[PDB]
């Protein structure tokens, strides 16, 4: 069946360039023409251009003149698309995808290629654990949080004991200040048993080779 | 460029119901017009066509019409898997243009937010930082509005909300509320409040701690 595989997610930084790959497979290269989009966090989608592969020939979006170049190996039945003076505004997932039937636009999608731009250095985060306010909390269930601060670059995998804990935990979305991430995520637990039955925020940032440990423990 | 305007930015049904997603054109794009639906971490997949065509495989429940500016996509009877972000695009004009989308979302019975505040930790404060975090979880429906209070004052600035999607088992949104001040300032403040208006009730869920109170 029809098929594009497009190449692995690129971290670099302002003014760097990118060429990212679409394998196509599945039917002729040169039967249709390949169409890139882009979509950024918010999940808004551009469409950035398309190639004929049989000629060459290109059509880009205004918006993407002189950013974007697509190109193609007929013998490879491949299409690539380069960016470059690469910028923040860049960052984004990029798309290729082709026709069906007849006039059946954007019928088959590759899975995407990440590519983020940023100036920061690689980051460890600073993990702090939160414990429930000194005062005191009511009823039996209480939730406690774990902060995770100041790393660079995404992603980190947070865990609550080491992934025992997963039914009542909420991690939220990471944002970007100043070029760096933070992120944080809250457990909450039953029955009157935190303190007694200890909780331990896991956090592993594979970029700069760390895991750390947490244990939440009631304020003093 | 021709811009693509759809109805909403979220919708609430329930599964078995009728929905319909809206979208209009800056300018006559004739019947010009796609529909994609794309979950989570996957690529947009395409449903409808030239403006009324199911693609391959599509489901008979999925449908849509018209031509000019105005256009509908309609899902006959919702099913759970259908729970998802659906975009119309136009290729009449140059460039090719989609709208910002619409998030089909699940109904289900208001739930009031489980709120709790949490003063920096002590590891935090030795770097100079002060972060108080404030959870508002589970809850429903999306709409919420939560605002910080330091000794009776209102505080906007260095305040970070970050949101979950709708959950997949319960239905409920989740959200996290940060305020940020250097140790400095977190130390001239003797109260910190986080409050949070919903539907819910008429009256705030306030959550709140003295600093160094114990």
């Amino acid at each position: 069946e029809v098929q594009l595989q497009q190449s692995g997610p690129v971290l670099v930084k302002p003014g760097a360039s990118v060429k990212m790959s679409c394998k196509a497979s599945g039917y002729t290269f040169t039967d249709y023409y390949v169409n890139w989009v882009k979509q950024s966090r918010g999940k808004s989608l551009e469409w950035l251009g398309l190639i004929i592969p049989s000629n060459g020939g290109t059509t880009y979006n205004q918006k993407f003149r002189g950013k974007a170049t697509l190109t193609v190996d007929k013998s490879s039945s491949t299409a690539y698309m380069e960016l470059n003076s690469l910028t923040s505004e860049d960052s984004a997932v990029y798309y290729c995808a082709r026709r069906g039937l007849t006039g059946a636009l954007f019928a088959y999608w590759g899975q995407g290629t990440l590519v983020t731009v940023s100036a920061a250095k690689t980051t460890a985060p600073s993990v702090y654990p939160l414990a429930p306010v000194c005062g005191d909390t009511t009823g039996s269930s209480v939730t406690l949080g774990c902060l995770v601060k100041g790393y660079f670059p995404e992603p980190v995998t947070l865990t609550w004991n080491s992934g025992s804990l997963s039914s009542g935990v909420h991690t939220f979305p990471a944002l970007l200040q100043s070029d760096l991430y933070t992120l944080s995520s809250s457990v909450t637990v039953t029955s009157s048993t935190w303190p007694s039955q200890s909780i331990t925020c896991n956090v592993a940032h594979p970029a700069s080779s760390t895991k750390v440990d947490k244990k939440i423990v009631p304020r003093v | 460029d021709i811009v693509m305007t759809q109805s909403h930015k979220f919708m609430s049904t329930s599964v078995g119901d009728r929905v319909s997603i809206t979208c209009k054109a800056s300018q006559d794009v004739t019947s010009a017009v796609a529909w994609f639906q794309q979950k989570p971490g996957q690529s947009p997949k395409l449903l409808i066509y030239s403006a009324s065509y199911r693609y391959t495989g599509v489901p008979d429940r999925f449908t849509g019409s018209g031509s000019g500016t105005d256009f509908t996509f309609t899902i006959s009877s919702v099913q759970a898997e259908d729970l998802a972000v659906y975009y119309c695009q136009q290729h009449y004009g140059t460039p090719l243009t989609f709208g910002a989308g619409t998030k089909l979302e699940l109904k289900r019975a208001d739930a009031a937010p489980t709120v709790s505040i949490f003063p920096p930790s002590s590891e935090q404060l030795t770097s100079g930082g002060a972060s108080v975090v404030c959870f508002l979880n589970n809850f429903y429906p999306k709409d919420i509005n939560v605002k910080w209070k330091i000794d009776g004052s209102e505080r906007q600035n260095g305040v970070l909300n970050s949101w979950t999607d709708q959950d997949s088992k319960d239905s409920t949104y989740s959200m996290s509320s940060t305020l940020t001040l250097t140790k400095d300032e977190y130390e001239r403040h003797n109260s910190y409040t986080c409050e949070a208006t919903h539907k819910t009730s008429t009256s705030p869920i306030v959550k709140s701690f003295n600093r160094n109170e114990c």
